[PDB]
């Protein structure tokens, strides 16, 4: 698993913001919720972003990126996700 | 070892830290996505 160990891992941080961009809970019992919540408070009022130079929207850009590949859904509650795969799915 | 020649920033914040995701990580997410059109995913166009 040389790779695979990396692909896999990424995958703790998607169900970690999926289930974020759903929950309520200040202080969620998940380590990770508490974390994703300030990262999209932070890229919801950002003014740096990918083309001024912002290290967290770039890294959210990544994460979503790679779960928008994928995804094909219209309601899907994380916000990148939608505008993503909106552009992915033009190229050919 | 650089591509500019600016002496010093003009604006910082504490808000570099909060990074979700892992360099080894990020590496790998990096290789599949490609940078397709990275630098516009916040235009949606
Ligand atoms: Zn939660
Ligand atoms: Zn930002
Ligand atoms: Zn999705």
């Amino acid at each position: 698993s040389p790779q695979e160990s990396r692909r896999l891992s990424i995958q703790r941080c998607i169900q970690s913001l999926v289930h974020a961009c759903q929950c309520r809970n200040a202080n969620c019992s998940l380590p990770s919720c508490q974390k994703m919540k300030r990262v999209v408070q932070h890229t919801k009022g950002c003014k740096r972003k990918t083309n001024g130079g912002c290290p967290v929207c770039k890294q959210l850009i990544a994460l979503c990126c790679y779960h928008a590949k994928h995804c094909q859904e219209n309601k899907c509650p994380v916000p990148f996700c939608l505008n993503i795969k909106h552009k992915l799915r033009q190229q050919q | 070892g650089s591509h500019m020649s600016e002496v010093h920033p003009s604006r910082l914040q504490t808000t570099d830290n909060l990074l979700p995701m892992s360099p080894e990580e990020f590496d790998e997410v990096s290789r599949i996505v490609g940078s397709v059109e990275f630098d516009s995913m916040m235009n949606t166009v």
